[PDB]
């Protein structure tokens, strides 16, 4: 079966060695993830190997509770970039498409009209 | 009409009192002016295309 | 009746001049010319495509020069064509639209035309101003103008509707002679070499040798069965052919008075439009209504090439005086010189 | 020399070809028009209300040029000088409503002529009044010299002006379908008749014409198209 | 030489029977549509009946419809006209026309005043 | 996803770049069954 | 591989800031806790709800237009399934369809390279015989000479960039400028392609219906309408799509900037829809007025507008919405295909080879060729 308690001792050992490599970064790359998603990536999959181990199938509201407390404790303020492929409101998407729109059926009267 | 049909006469009559030869004669009359001109048609045999100012 | 003791004398008469013709008639043209060598297959290729006319023409003929040519299309308009660079010399706008006919003076100093406006129109080409105008326009004809040719600067012989011809002076624009032989309309007229006589062809499925000076008419040919189109001379102006709504063309001798040849195949059943020998007269090129013109030999009555170019009736075709090319119009508002 | 008379020869034709360009505008945009009839046919007074071997006419609809050609000093032979009309919008076909055999066989020729066979006619049908007269009198009737009109009906899909005795509107409609009889013998979808019931001092002949040629060039775009 | 000579008919009474006859030569008869035409004494020519090159189309004038048959033999090169139940009003000179070209259907000016394809006619008169 | 008509070239060209293995061999299907997230 | 875990911890980190950035679930009754089930982030869910999610593209196998379930019982937990008794997500859909669905792209991949092929070989054909026989030349066959090169150009793009782009993995990881350049291309290509189909129907309506006279038009306006203002949504779209959505050499289809050349082409497809229902009236007009019988009429009607479909794109308007049917959706796809594919063949089959005056050109001028 799953030993919940013997998770909860082997989980300060994954988050205690993914902080110490935080050391090498410094506060001003900490909220750009791609400098540290190598790390991240470890991280997480040490909590993984730890609850198969004990038995346990992650993820596991447990390990989700510790990997909150590591995320408050880093990522607290860092904010989250700005997504590089999305679309722009519909505020500024409409008329991008409504104004080439009329544009068409005015230039296509316009020929009608000027053709002869 | 009376006049139209007096001229009518009157016409065949000169058509009739003409000389006419041989058709064999003038058969070759035709033909000897072909052999004597053929040389000098340029449409009977396509002409070197320097002599040609359709080129 | 007198008009019936009329009408059997000239049955007579009639009966006489059919038994002349026979009494003549010892051999035919294909046996005289059957051991000669056939001219064989001629194959003339377009070298030149004359574009520029907005509707059908209707007629042509080439200069003396045989570089230079005149063309008549509906559309009112006379074209003059350098056939060596295409290039066209003058463009004349005329009066009436509906030309049927057009010529070229051996001088190369007037054009002439007509057709529906019953008016045959003499422009001058070599104005000192420099431009093309109208110098006469001979009227006195009832029928539309079918057919024009120059004698000189000054004398032209015109062929109409009216079942008449006449003989223009064009200083004074007066008819010198008329020819009031024919009962249909004539259609073409065609010169003989010394202008001395002059053949016409008419909607009375026969045609008439005509002396200019004279003004009679000699000879009286006669086999056609339909309207007579298109005519044209021998080169040694000793023979004629003609062109008919039967789909035939046959070969008259002045001398002998009678047909020498028949032209024709069970293939063809359209209409013959023109007519004209080569230099030497050994090839007779003809328009049909097939939109195809037949080179028929002249003395063995064999076809010997088809000019297959133009997409609709061949109205009018011409070969130059030299000889080189042969010049060909038709419906389509198209010109094309043949080699 | 050689260079100088080449170069004078192809600015000669540029200018040429560029009157030409103008003289193309002007002759594509009109359309031109055959008026044929009898002497008494009545095609004369519609001339005067919109010698010389053939007069001209040109009015204008709706700021469309047409150019209508009458037959004047020709003989009554027309199968040569007939074929000079065969790139005519239409042909108007005036008929004095035995000449009406003689219009019949006329049509007839004109119909199934080799070179007008992608014409189309319109037919004006004139003296519509004149014909009114004659068979409400009842002295001249048609039976006699057309047989079949004795058992001859009215179509259903005739329309008859108001106030007209049924006797004009079988009379003026039997007429109109010996003309349509031959029409649509050899139509073949390349040209059409288009009859209408017209008389001499009609207003309405100039709008029918501008009508019927209308059809015509819509007809004929279709069939470039091949939807017709 | 394109000939037609018109035979047969004449003086007959009300009612009678004639029967006229057109001698054809100088052209191919078999590829030409016939025509039958009149004039009578103060009036115009005036078109009675066609056939076709075969025989198989047949028209006539309204007028002698039911009375007159036309009828062609190719291999004899003549023009028949029967005319049954003749009337006065039949009384004109009656000239067999010919179409001016071959292999065609329509038939331009057979009834103009100086046609070439035409004959000279023959008399014909009903009267008592 | 534009799903109109005019879009159907580009949407087979976008599949075939990503869920074709560019034309390579076909690859084991992913396993989502019961012992998977 | 590498990039799609790369994806997966990239939303790994939205969740967590996610899950700690929403307020409390104050709702009645018992909801279900905020989790990350390995692959993608769920909400607070209330119990007895079945949640939805588009899939993720972690996996090539995977497809984004499929939905992930993740069910809550009447209490607050979340689904176990029976087999291991784990907290389980379906993602069953995610690549339950996907062999079938690459088997079928094969079939339309090779589709459209042979059905643009057989368009460039019979439209340059045709276009030859336009451009040799001037007796055929006219202001109607000046558009097509427009028209035909169109699809020409636009078929040559399609096939060297369904050969050189869409099967090199290598060449759209690395992102050249290259294939952008080519994708601008193919836009503008696409859209002369489709504007021309207007300018045809504007040229048709004017001569059938609005101006029947004239017959003679300025083709400047049809040249500029079909060259030069395809210009201004192809440009547009290339704008925003450099500062908002810059993929990998512009393949993407998910983003909506696409409407900015899709839209008017699609509003210019309608006009032409709307030009064949007046030609179509036009033509039982007259055929009313030649009083024809009902099953003549029928016939033909019906095949003028099957000659008018290929010129003028119809099938884009009559079909303008993919299926969301499995079953649906795959005839969907054979049928699209087949007719935009094979658009400029059957434009050239139709318009020069079964054109009688074209025939008949050919069968006179073919002894002197
Ligand atoms: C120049 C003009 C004349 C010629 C014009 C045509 C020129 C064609 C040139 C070649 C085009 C590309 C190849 C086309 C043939 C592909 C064969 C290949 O084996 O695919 C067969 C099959 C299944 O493929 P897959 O196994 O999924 O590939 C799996 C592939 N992997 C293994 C890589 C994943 O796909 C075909 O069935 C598609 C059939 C439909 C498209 C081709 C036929 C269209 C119509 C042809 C003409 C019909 C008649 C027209 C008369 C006018
Ligand atoms: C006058 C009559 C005749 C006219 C004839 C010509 C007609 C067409 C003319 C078109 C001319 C302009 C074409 C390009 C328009 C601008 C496109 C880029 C706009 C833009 O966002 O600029 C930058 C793009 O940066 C990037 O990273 C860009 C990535 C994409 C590059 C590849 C672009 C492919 C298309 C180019 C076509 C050029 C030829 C057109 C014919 C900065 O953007 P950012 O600030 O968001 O930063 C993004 C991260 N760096
Ligand atoms: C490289 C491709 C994918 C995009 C860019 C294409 C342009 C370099 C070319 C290809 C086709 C050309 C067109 C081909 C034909 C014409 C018709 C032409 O008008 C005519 O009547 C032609 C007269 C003649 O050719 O002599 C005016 C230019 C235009 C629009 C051309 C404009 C320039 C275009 C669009
Ligand atoms: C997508 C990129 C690569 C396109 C680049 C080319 C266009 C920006 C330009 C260059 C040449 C231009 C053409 C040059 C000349 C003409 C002819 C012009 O019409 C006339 O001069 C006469 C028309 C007539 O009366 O028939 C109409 C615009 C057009 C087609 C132009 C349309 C716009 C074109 C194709
Ligand atoms: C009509 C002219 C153009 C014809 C273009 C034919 C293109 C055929 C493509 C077949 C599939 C090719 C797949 C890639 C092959 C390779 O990269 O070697
Ligand atoms: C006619 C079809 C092919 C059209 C051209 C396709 C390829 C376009 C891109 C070529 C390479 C351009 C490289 C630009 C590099 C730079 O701007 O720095
Ligand atoms: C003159 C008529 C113009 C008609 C224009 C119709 C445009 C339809 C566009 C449909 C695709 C874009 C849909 C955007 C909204 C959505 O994503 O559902
Ligand atoms: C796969 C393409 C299918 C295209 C289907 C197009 C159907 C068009 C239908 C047009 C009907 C027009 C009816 C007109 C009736 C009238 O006004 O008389
Ligand atoms: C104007 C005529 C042509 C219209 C072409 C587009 C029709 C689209 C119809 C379905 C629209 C669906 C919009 C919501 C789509 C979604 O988000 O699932
Ligand atoms: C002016 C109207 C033109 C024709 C418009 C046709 C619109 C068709 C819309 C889709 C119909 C088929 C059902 C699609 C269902 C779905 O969206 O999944
Ligand atoms: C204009 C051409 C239209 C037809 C084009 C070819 C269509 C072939 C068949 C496509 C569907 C194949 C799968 C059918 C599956 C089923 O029976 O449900
Ligand atoms: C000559 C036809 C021209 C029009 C285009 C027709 C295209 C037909 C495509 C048929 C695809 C059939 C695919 C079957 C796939 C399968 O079920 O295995
Ligand atoms: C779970 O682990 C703890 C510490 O490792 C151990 O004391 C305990 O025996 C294990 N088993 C259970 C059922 O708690
Ligand atoms: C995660 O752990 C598994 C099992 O040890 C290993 O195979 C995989 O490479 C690991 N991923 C990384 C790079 O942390
Ligand atoms: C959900 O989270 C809250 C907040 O910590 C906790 O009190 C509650 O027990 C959780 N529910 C479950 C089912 O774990
Ligand atoms: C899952 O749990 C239920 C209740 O705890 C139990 O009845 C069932 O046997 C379990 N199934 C498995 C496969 O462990
Ligand atoms: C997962 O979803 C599929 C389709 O929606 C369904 O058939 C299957 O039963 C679901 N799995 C479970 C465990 O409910």
């Amino acid at each position: 079966g799953c030993n919940e308690t013997g998770m909860l001792e082997r989980l300060p050992l994954c988050g205690k060695a993914f902080a110490d490599m935080m050391g090498k970064v410094d506060v001003w790359k900490w909220c750009n993830l791609s400098e540290f998603i190598v790390y991240y990536e470890s991280f997480t999959n040490c909590t993984e190997m730890e609850a198969n181990v004990v038995g346990c199938y992650w993820p596991n509201p447990l390990a989700q509770g510790f990997i909150t407390g590591i995320h408050r404790q880093f990522f607290s303020n860092c904010t989250v970039d700005r997504v590089h492929l999305e679309d722009p409101p519909d505020e500024v998407l409409i008329p991008l498409i409504v104004i080439p729109v009329v544009l068409t059926v005015a230039m296509a009267g316009l020929v009608v009209w000027r053709s002869k | 009409s009376i006049a139209q049909a007096r001229k009518l006469v009157e016409q065949l009559k000169m058509e009739a009192n003409i000389d006419r030869i041989k058709v064999s004669k003038a058969a070759a009359d035709l033909m000897a002016y072909c052999e004597a001109h053929a040389k000098e048609d340029p449409l009977l045999t396509p002409v070197p295309a320097s002599e040609n100012p359709f080129r | 009746s007198e008009l019936d003791q009329l009408r059997q004398e000239a049955e007579q008469l009639k009966n006489q001049i059919r038994d002349a013709r026979k009494a003549c008639a010892d051999a035919t043209l294909s046996q005289i010319t059957n051991n000669i060598d056939p001219v064989g297959r001629i194959q003339m290729r377009t070298r030149r495509t004359l574009r520029g006319h907005l509707a059908k023409i209707y007629a042509m003929h080439w200069g003396t020069d045989s570089r230079l040519l005149v063309s008549a299309s509906q559309d009112g308009k006379l074209i003059i064509w350098d056939s060596y660079t295409t290039n066209k010399v003058h463009a004349i706008p005329l009066r009436s639209s509906w030309v049927m006919t057009c010529a070229y003076a051996p001088s190369g100093n007037y054009v002439a035309c007509g057709g529906l406006d019953n008016i045959c129109s003499i422009y001058n080409l070599k104005t000192r101003e420099g431009n093309v105008r109208v110098s006469r326009e001979l009227a006195g004809h009832t029928g539309y103008l079918s057919c024009c040719r120059f004698l000189d600067d000054n004398q032209i012989v015109t062929s109409s509707g009216d079942t008449t011809c006449a003989l223009w002076d064009i200083e004074t624009g007066q008819q010198t002679t008329t020819f009031t032989g024919h009962t249909g309309d004539v259609m073409s007229l065609s010169l003989a070499p010394d202008t001395r006589l002059f053949v016409s062809g008419a909607c009375d499925a026969s045609a008439k040798l005509w002396d200019v000076r004279e003004g009679m008419c000699r000879q009286t040919f006669t086999g056609h069965e339909s309207d007579i189109n298109a005519i044209c001379f021998f080169p040694n102006g000793n023979a004629f052919a003609t062109g008919s709504d039967d789909a035939t063309c046959r070969l008259f001798d002045l001398r002998a008075d009678q047909e020498l040849m028949t032209y024709s195949h069970d293939n063809i059943i359209c209409g013959i439009t023109s007519v004209s020998f080569s230099k030497s007269g050994r090839l007779l090129l003809a328009g049909y209504d097939d939109f195809n013109c037949n080179v028929w030999d002249a003395l063995k009555a064999d076809r010997a090439g088809v000019l297959a170019g133009h997409d609709n009736r061949v109205s009018c075709l011409g070969v130059t005086d030299d000889g080189m090319a042969v010049a060909t119009g038709s419906w389509d508002s198209f010109l094309k010189i043949w080699n | 020399d050689q260079r100088n008379e080449e170069k004078a020869q192809r600015e000669a034709n540029k200018k040429i070809e560029k009157q030409l360009q103008k003289d193309k505008q002007v002759y594509r945009a009109t359309h031109r028009l055959l008026l044929l009839g009898a002497g008494e046919s009545g095609k004369n007074t519609i001339v005067k209300q919109m010698t010389s071997g053939i007069f001209e006419t040109k009015f204008q609809v709706d700021k469309v040029n047409f150019h209508m050609f009458d037959v004047g000093a020709q003989r009554d032979e027309r199968r040569k000088w007939i074929q000079c009309f065969n790139d005519v919008t239409a042909i108007i076909f005036v008929v004095a409503s035995n000449r009406l055999q003689a219009a019949l066989k006329l049509f007839d020729s004109i119909w199934n002529n080799k070179w007008l066979r992608d014409t189309s006619v319109i037919l004006f049908l004139n003296k519509q009044d004149l014909l009114a007269e004659k068979v409400l009198a009842g002295k001249s009737k048609i039976e006699d010299y057309f047989p079949e009109f004795a058992r001859y009906t009215t179509p259903e899909d005739a329309t008859p002006e108001p106030g007209e005795d049924p006797r004009v509107t079988r009379a003026k409609y039997f007429i109109r379908d010996e003309f349509l009889r031959i029409s649509t013998a050899s139509g073949d979808g390349r040209h059409y008749c288009y009859p209408h019931f017209t008389c001499a001092v009609d207003t309405e002949n100039i709008r029918r014409v501008f009508n019927d040629c209308r059809d015509i060039i819509q007809r004929m775009h279709l069939r470039q198209y091949e939807l017709l | 030489q394109v000939q037609l000579q018109e035979s047969g008919g004449g003086l007959v009474q009300p009612g009678g029977s004639l029967r006229l006859s057109c001698a054809a030569s100088g052209f191919t008869f078999s590829n030409y549509k016939m025509n039958w035409v009149r004039q009578a004494p103060g009036k115009g020519l005036e078109w009675v009946s066609d056939i076709s090159q075969s025989g198989a189309s047949i028209s006539y004038t309204g007028s002698v419809k039911g009375r007159f048959t036309i009828s062609r033999d190719n291999a004899k090169n003549t023009l028949y006209l029967q005319m049954n139940s003749l009337k006065p009003e039949d009384t004109a000179v009656y000239y067999c026309a010919r179409c001016p070209a071959p292999f065609t259907r329509d038939c331009f000016d057979v009834t103009s005043t100086t046609y070439a394809y035409r004959g000279q006619g023959t008399q014909v008169t009903v009267s008592s | 996803k534009c799903n109109t008509a005019t879009c159907a070239t580009q949407r087979l060209a976008n599949f075939l770049v990503h869920k074709s293995n560019n034309f390579g061999p076909i690859l084991p299907p992913t396993n989502v069954g019961s012992n998977t997230y | 591989y590498v990039v799609g875990r790369k994806k997966m911890m990239d939303a790994q980190y939205k969740c967590y800031d996610r899950m700690q950035q929403l307020p409390a679930y104050q709702g009645e009754g018992p909801y279900c806790n905020r989790t990350w089930d390995g692959w993608l982030c769920w909400d607070d869910t209330p119990a007895g709800v079945l949640s939805y999610q588009f899939c993720p593209d972690y996996f090539p196998d995977f497809d984004p237009s499929e939905k992930v379930t993740k069910y809550c019982d009447e209490k607050g937990v979340w689904f176990k399934h029976p087999e291991n008794n784990r907290t389980w997500s379906n993602y069953t859909m995610c690549n339950a369809f996907t062999p079938e669905k690459l088997k079928n792209a094969y079939v339309l991949y090779y589709l459209a390279i042979v059905g643009h092929s057989l368009s460039i070989f019979t439209l340059v054909i045709s276009l030859g015989i336009f451009v040799f026989f001037r007796s055929l030349g006219c202001q109607r066959v000046t558009l097509h000479k427009n028209m035909f090169l169109t699809y020409i150009l636009n078929s040559m793009i399609i096939i060297i960039h369904l050969v050189e782009v869409v099967p090199n993995g290598e060449l759209v990881r690395r992102d050249p400028v290259s294939c952008k350049i080519l994708h601008f291309f193919h836009q503008y290509m696409m859209a002369c392609n489709y504007f021309w189909m207007l300018c045809e129907g504007i040229y048709l309506h004017t001569l059938i219906v609005v101006a029947v006279f004239t017959e003679k038009q300025r083709l400047r306006w049809y040249y500029l309408l079909g060259w030069g203002f395809p210009l201004v949504p192809t440009t547009i779209h290339a704008i925003t799509r450099a500062v908002y959505f810059n993929d990998n050499c512009w393949l993407s289809v998910e983003t909506h900037l696409l409407y900015i050349i899709h839209g008017p082409v699609m509003a210019a497809l309608v006009v032409n829809f709307f030009f064949l229902l007046n030609i179509v009236r036009v033509l039982v007009t007259k055929m009313r007025e030649t009083h024809e019988a009902e099953s003549h009429m029928y016939l033909k009607a019906v095949k003028a507008t099957m000659i008018l479909v290929p010129l003028l794109g119809i099938q884009f308007v009559v079909f303008p919405w993919r299926p969301s049917n499995k079953m649906l959706g795959k005839i969907y796809d054979y049928v699209m295909h087949s007719l935009i594919h094979f658009q400029g063949f059957f434009v050239a089959t139709i318009y020069c080879f079964c054109n009688n005056e074209v025939q008949t050109t050919v069968k006179r001028q073919w002894a002197q060729f």
